[PDB]
């Protein structure tokens, strides 16, 4: 452990064991500071249409969404799964954040 | 008189200070103490955790009590929440006496 020792290794791979396929994907992210570190409520501007009114809060926090497929599957890995298989469901996932560096 | 728990041994005070760092002392010796320091400050998190003990409410009153309820009428700003500029505001003082025990 330390500033000099690296926390994690880049893993991007897809292995097809037999019944199960394990898809791994790694990316590099950058997180700004939102709202200058303070909550704010937000609401529909003046008025527009009865349907478009909204009320809610905007937090400084930010989040990861991998919810799309093509994150995990390369177009070729998609082609294998799609052509050779009737059905697929997920089983278990694992998430990892590493090599964080803060810049001022 | 203000309120709360009179204690003989209160939670002790926690005092904190930046250790002063001198700045560029002159080569030749002088006995007078340093009048000039690096200008610096420090920051970091603080975590306070208290364990409260409660007295469970056991009563037989038939009719319903009074409770503390945030009113359901629509308003520009919700109570106890940030405004559009981010300024957190407490709308009204909240006393602790609502449940009713017979005297």
């Amino acid at each position: 452990d330390g500033v000099g020792n690296s926390s994690g290794n880049w893993h991007c791979d897809s292995t097809w064991m037999g019944d199960r396929v394990i898809t791994t994907s790694t990316r590099t992210w950058a997180l700004p500071t939102y709202n200058n570190h303070l909550y704010k409520q937000i609401s529909s501007q003046s008025g527009a249409s009865n349907d478009n009114h909204y009320f809610g809060y905007s937090t400084p926090w930010g989040y990861f969404d991998f919810n799309r497929f093509h994150c995990h599957f390369s177009p070729r890995d998609w082609q294998r799964l799609i052509n050779n298989n009737w059905g697929f469901r997920p089983k278990r996932l694992s998430f990892k954040l590493f090599n964080i560096q803060v810049k001022e | 008189l203000m309120g709360g728990f009179g204690l003989k041994h209160p939670p002790p005070q926690i005092l904190i200070k930046n250790t002063p760092v001198p700045a560029n002392p002159s080569t030749t010796f002088s006995a007078a103490k340093f009048a000039s320091f690096i200008t610096q400050y420090s920051t970091g998190q603080v975590s306070v955790e208290i364990e409260w003990e409660l007295q469970k409410e056991n009563s037989k009153r038939w009719n319903p009590e009074i409770q503390y309820t945030s009113n359901y009428n629509k308003s520009v700003n919700v109570d106890f929440t940030v405004d559009t500029n981010g300024v957190y505001s407490e709308p009204r003082p909240i006393g602790t006496r609502y449940l009713t025990r017979n005297l």
